[PDB]
């Protein structure tokens, strides 16, 4: 039992 | 990879003083603009020659 603010900075980026 | 590192750098703080170049020419365009304005008021329809012959005639 147990704002979508990123053209001139990617621009600048690349 | 350095190097590659420091043209990031270079790169990136050189078109920083470009665009700081850049946009005091900007402004400075702008603000010359209005310079030219009111100096012009001042002067600049009073920087002609008239009377060229109207003393002749």
């Amino acid at each position: 039992q147990n704002g979508k603010r990123q053209t001139e900075r990617e621009k600048k980026k690349k | 990879r350095q190097l590659h590192a420091r043209v990031d750098k270079v790169d990136e703080e050189r078109y920083d003083i470009e665009a700081k170049v850049t946009k005091n020419i900007t402004e400075i365009a702008d603000l010359t603009q209005k310079i030219f304005d009111l100096r012009g008021k001042f002067k600049r329809p009073t920087l002609r020659r008239v009377r060229i012959s109207a003393d002749a005639m």
